[PDB]
DNA sequence: GCCTATCGATGTATATATCTGACACGTGCCTGGAGACTAGGGAGTAATCCCCTTGGCGGTTAAAACGCGGGGGACAGCGCGTACGTGCGTTTAAGCGGTGCTAGAGCTGTCTACGACCAATTGAGCGGCCTCGGCACCGGGATTCTGAT
DNA sequence: ATCAGAATCCCGGTGCCGAGGCCGCTCAATTGGTCGTAGACAGCTCTAGCACCGCTTAAACGCACGTACGCGCTGTCCCCCGCGTTTTAACCGCCAAGGGGATTACTCCCTAGTCTCCAGGCACGTGTCAGATATATACATCGATAGGC
């Protein structure tokens, strides 16, 4: 016992339990957020206290969400111990002789980059099961972590992700196989390619997929588990460019002047063009040299990105209206800008980035729950995960996306666990611009993806 | 009576358009003939090397072009390739 | 406060320690403070003598990847033969 | 407290690094300078990473060599101390320009 | 008729194609190569030719003499790169004292 | 026996020698006996350096050869450091050597 | 799958002669076969040369010898010209 | 019909001429006997390709183009001679 | 009684030798030296005219560029005489003095 | 004032153990080396010519060899104070594991413009011969540097 | 010191022989033609080169302190320079042998060329042990203390 929230965990639970009785790992696919993490800490003390079985377990998740797990744990299963592999090479250092030579633990709360670096001494422990947080980082055979921790000795292995599968058959075959690579390994050979004859199944036996799958995955579906239903409403907002711009993205496709020298718009490098093409319509002042003064401050600001006059505009109505907003960035400069245009402004925002420090991040999660900070700025990778942020009341894609799952898995930080109110999604689109069709691009993507992933359990 | 061919008649030519008065000293000719030699093989020589490592059977202008390039400094390199398509093109124009 | 940043000129990043793991190697004991300054011009008027040529093979070859037989070509016609990477 | 004396140091170091076969420079500083200098040539230039690690081979052998000569004009006017001069009349004695 | 003539050049286009065929070069040669060989050929002869007659005309002798071949090349940065280890007989060196060695 | 090599009693290829002189364009015709000749003396000065690096390997108590192997091997020779007083060896290293004003009284 | 072809065996089969029992790294293996390219250079284009001068067509074993006891240091020559001979004189009388 | 010791005829005002067309002001009594080696290790070097090429071609004459090519394949070159 | 004070005649015969062109050793010395070494290498040689003074140029034209790279290498020690230190440093980082 | 220890602090070499990726090795294939057989011209050979190298001689001079005085430079010793080596605490960015894109290197197939080869014809340039003036060399002037006062 | 006295330029004159032109001719460059292959172009595949974020952790950086090295100054003395005299042999002009290099006509063996054939060397896939990495030693050098002797 411990903590109730929802009816359908229970079923969760027993499902989990009955594929470790069938000995065997398997993945848990329900929808971003919906509470995994709850289901987590029920199937622990399950083994721990009814079955009592208390052998070692270790968890990985990514460095913005360790303080949460340590918080969820310490608040609903206070009877295991739990204890917290982190720190410099000194103090890890420690942490052997004070945990690893000294056995006190339960659990072992961990991050990638940690395992990778101290794996020899993981190895050495037989542990009970292993569970994998967010575990799109397995999805390709590559991977150093997935060959470590396939090698570690884990009676069962538990891997949790919010939406399986961003592309292809490849990805699902590797993190199907990276579970239980005795049955699949020839999937992974490249067998299963062929068995569903590259994906011209999909609708000539979409049966045989969903058999294959749904003895061994479960997912479940918000939209199924329905219950206080928020909308999620997205608007796109076309914009076109200001002159400034409108001259640089056509000497992008061209050659750039000795004037542009003088602004270094050009000593700057050329053999790559999406990139500067997508700076160029997000804001000229992206490139080195070109705002005329290194002093100057002012609306002139908001006028060199046609996406930046809208949005001032945009967040002044917002802020009239009251409402909290999230704002995701593909490019660190791009927050940087932005919390320039923050300070002219005096607006009150907070900062998650992949500079930030593991302490900061905690900090500046509970400093933008308990008051009103209008906005947030977060990076798309290391923002776009696990923690709740139900105080805002709006999300901005500033920037398109080359994947839509990493826009979904973005705008989930709202919701996970409930959300109060109704929350607006914008995506603002450079009109008649490459940004169209990577916008293009990236949903013909999730078109093809839909009619596997909707499959398994969900039918 | 045996016959001995070398350049000398033109290097001659070529001095009385720079100096229609002066004139040159047998040794000194004797100079002028091996420094022609020795720039033909250094010339002749990467042109060779070019083609055999693009896998081409042909020695063309464009060898004899960057061999220049590679061997002559500085601005000495620029008027000498400036000569020699203006050269080509001439030729090429008449027939 | 954050708009922009500095950076430093390329060929300052050949480190002052870089140079002197170098010296260490040719056996210097002890070492004059004006040498880190002299040395940058001598290695950038190395690199610029075989750049030249490696560019004019690539380009005689129409290329537009220099390519590792290039640099060994300008090196072993300036005299310099480099064991190792072709042949 | 303890300090070695001047010098006790820098001869550990000599028998090391003529001891190791490492490459001494770093590798990504290194390389922005050879992309750099191809600007001046040609106006657009892809490399071959073992194009770049050749040219850093060359380079640091080239160097190496040179202090070895210099080391020697320093001992030959009596000091220890190698100094500018020292390289220029290296340099001048091989034929360099 | 001369393809010499049909260039305009002075030297020998067809002596330099048959050199190109007999030294082993190549397997085959192009119409082109003689002609543009050629024309380098004459123009460093002329780049030369000049310097020297300037230099004996500074001396005040109306014939060239390889003295003033000498003072021609190494007075020249560019020739005397091209020439930095050719030796020329009878060519003496560049007047040139240590300006330590001048008395006080 | 088939191959000339094998008549020969040489190790290294009679055959490929001789093909890569006709093509190098070094002349316009090439007698029977000169790709024999040369084959014979590439094959000399292989075992020449082979043999050096490997008491060098075997003196550092390693089984395989490695590069550094070769670049003490050559300087230690007067005569092939002499055959190769131009050539650099990649991840070869140097000699120790310290001048003897340097080191401590 | 595209074809090239290099001394390696070659190298590899003289090794086993002078030292069984050991072996040699792919590194150490590219460095052998860039130096056995170069003296073929080295004694092919001298041996081209002294046909030349001598207004010769064919390239000999003759040029061969001279070729080497140019290039090579004063006793290693004597080796070489040695196994040189040897090879010939055998091969003959085939 | 043999010949020895004629080394020392490379006298002492010789050397001195020598060099003073390279600018030296002062000689110390010890340069000449260094000089001596220095001028015969170069000779030697030199003479033994140009008998090699002259053996090659079965004269017995050695000629101003056996020392040419000798001096060029050593990396010198000598205009005005031959070519 | 009357003479000049010492390096003075010196510096004369710097600016003489640097103006003329001639040879410098006596020609028929070096042509026995010449015989000399060759007597090593075959027996009963003959000699071309001109090859020996294709060799007495060459040697001589090496030696007047060696003083000069040793009367640098003097004045770097901040002397104005040359010693055969002075050689010895010279031809070894030319690379000559293997 | 050495010089002999003394401890002891530090850095390097040694030994035993565990784990991993690069190296030897076996396989199927194919393309390039071996085995005939032929044509013709590069080379070896004997004979001849006559150019050039070697060798010797006598006369005259320029140059080398030898002795001397003395002054200038090489050298060792000394005192000064600066700059560069060693060690510490703080800050930076090099390195690596990912993610994604598409430019451009590498290959195949076609076909036609080019260069090799040939015979007939012609004049460019070569060797031999002749002549005149650019230069060498000489005697003797004027000019300008040294160095002792 | 301004002056004497060596030693460098500058000049007009004499004459020698090399540079410059010319002639006759022969052999190699030109013209006009055919043949068949090298490489110029179009199309295609998919390797690998460029760009960015995220994160750890060793390297670089800035500073304080003290030493020993670089340097300027001085005094000693010996070894080089400048010069006059004596001795040597290099040079030059002439003669004369005959060894060797250079050319010729001739015959032959060796090489390039062609077609057929098959096994040596390559690209690939695999298993395991030589070396890399840990870490717990052992043990030599560097100093300060400061012995003594």
């Amino acid at each position: 016992t411990g903590i109730h929230l929802r009816s359908y965990q229970l079923e969760g639970v027993n499902w989990l339990a009955q594929r470790f009785h069938c000995q065997n790992g398997c993945i848990l696919g329900d929808e971003m957020g919906l509470g995994k993490t709850c289901q987590t800490i029920a199937l622990f003390i399950y083994l721990a206290g009814r079955l009592n079985d208390e052998g070692p377990f270790l968890i990985l998740c990514p460095l913005s969400v360790l303080s949460n797990w340590k918080e969820e744990m310490q608040r609903f299963a206070p009877g295991l111990s739990c204890v917290t592999y982190a720190g410099d090479k000194e103090e890890r250092a420690c942490l052997q002789q004070d945990l690893k030579q000294e056995s006190r633990f339960h659990v072992l709360l961990t991050t990638y980059e940690i395992c990778l670096k101290d794996a020899s001494f993981l190895k050495s422990f037989p542990w009970s099961v292993l569970v994998v947080d967010e575990a799109h980082r397995l999805k390709n055979q590559s991977s150093l972590l997935h060959k470590t921790l396939s090698e570690f000795s884990v009676v069962f292995s538990l891997l949790l992700t919010g939406t399986p599968i961003q592309n292809s058959l490849q990805e699902l075959y590797s993190l199907l196989s990276f579970v239980e690579p005795d049955l699949f390994s020839k999937e992974e050979v490249g067998d299963f390619i062929q068995r569903y004859q590259d994906i011209e199944k999909e609708s000539e036996s979409a049966s045989e997929l969903h058999k294959l799958l749904q003895p061994f995955l479960l997912r479940r579906v918000k939209a199924e588990v329905a219950t206080e239903l928020p909308k999620k409403t997205e608007v796109v907002i076309y914009h076109g460019m200001s002159a400034l711009q409108k001259k640089y993205y056509k000497a992008i496709l061209m050659k750039d002047l000795d004037a542009f020298e003088n602004e270094t718009a050009k000593k700057v490098k050329l053999q790559n063009i999406l990139s500067q093409l997508r700076k160029c319509v997000d804001h000229p002042y992206l490139f080195d040299g070109v705002e005329p003064e290194p002093f100057e401050v002012g609306d002139h600001l908001t006028e060199a990105s046609g996406k930046l006059h809208l949005l001032d505009k945009l967040l002044a109505f917002l802020y009239s209206g009251g409402h909290r907003v999230l704002l995701f960035s593909q490019m660190t400069q791009m927050l940087d800008i932005l919390q320039d245009y923050m300070d002219y402004r005096g607006y009150s925002y907070e900062r998650v980035d992949g500079s930030v420090r593991g302490e900061e991040r905690h900090l500046a999660i509970k400093n933008f729950g308990q008051q009103p900070i209008f906005v947030f700025l977060l990076s798309t990778r290391a923002g776009g995960v696990g923690m709740n942020l139900t105080a805002a009341d709006t999300v901005i894609f500033v920037d398109s996306d080359f994947n839509p799952q990493n826009d979904l898995q973005a705008a989930a930080r709202a919701h996970r666990i409930g959300q109060n109110k109704s929350v607006k999604v914008i995506r603002l689109i450079g009109r008649d611009t490459v940004e169209e069709i990577v916008y293009r691009k990236a949903a013909s993507k999730l078109q093809l993806t839909n009619m596997i992933i909707e499959g398994g359990h969900f039918t | 009576k045996t016959r001995k061919e070398s350049y000398a008649i033109y290097v001659y030519k070529v001095l009385k358009q720079v100096h229609p008065d002066t004139g040159i000293s047998s040794k000194a000719m004797s100079i002028m003939n091996s420094f022609v030699n020795d720039v033909f093989e250094r010339i002749a020589g990467e042109a060779s090397r070019l083609a055999h490592y693009n896998k081409r059977s042909t020695i063309t202008s464009r060898e004899i072009q960057t061999a220049v390039r590679l061997l002559l400094p500085g601005e000495l390199a620029k008027h000498a390739v400036s000569e020699g398509t203006k050269a080509v093109t001439k030729y090429t124009s008449a027939k | 406060k954050r708009h922009r940043k500095v950076l430093r000129d390329n060929i300052q990043g050949i480190t002052k320690p870089a140079i002197r793991r170098l010296a260490r190697r040719g056996g210097v004991k002890r070492i004059s403070g004006l040498i880190y300054e002299e040395t940058r011009g001598v290695l950038k008027v190395f690199l610029e003598n075989v750049i030249r040529d490696a560019v004019t093979y690539t380009e005689h070859a129409k290329r537009k990847t220099v390519t590792a037989m290039d640099v060994v070509y300008a090196l072993k016609r300036q005299g310099r033969t480099l064991y190792g990477f072709g042949g | 407290p303890h300090r070695y004396r001047p010098g006790t140091v820098a001869l550990r170091e000599i028998r090391r690094y003529q001891k190791s076969t490492e490459l001494l420079i770093r590798k990504l500083p290194f390389q922005r300078l050879v992309r750099e200098i191809a600007q001046d040539f040609k106006t657009d230039l892809r490399f071959q990473s073992s194009a770049v690690m050749a040219l850093q081979e060359a380079s640091e052998a080239y160097l190496v060599a040179l202090f070895e000569d210099t080391n020697l004009a320093a001992i030959h006017a009596k000091r220890v101390t190698i100094m500018p001069k020292d390289i220029q009349l290296a340099r001048r004695i091989r034929g360099e320009r | 008729k001369t393809r010499s003539s049909r260039a305009g050049l002075q030297f020998p286009v067809g002596r330099v194609h048959r050199l190109l065929r007999k030294g082993n070069y190549a397997e085959r040669v192009g119409a082109g190569a003689p002609v543009y060989l050629a024309a380098v050929l004459e123009y460093l002869t002329a780049e030369i030719l000049e310097l020297a007659g300037n230099a004996a005309r500074d001396n005040k002798k109306t014939r060239i003499i390889p003295r003033h071949l000498q003072l021609a090349v190494r007075n020249d940065e560019e020739l005397n790169k091209l020439l930095g280890r050719v030796t020329i007989a009878q060519g003496g060196v560049l007047p040139n004292i240590q300006s330590v060695l001048l008395p006080k």
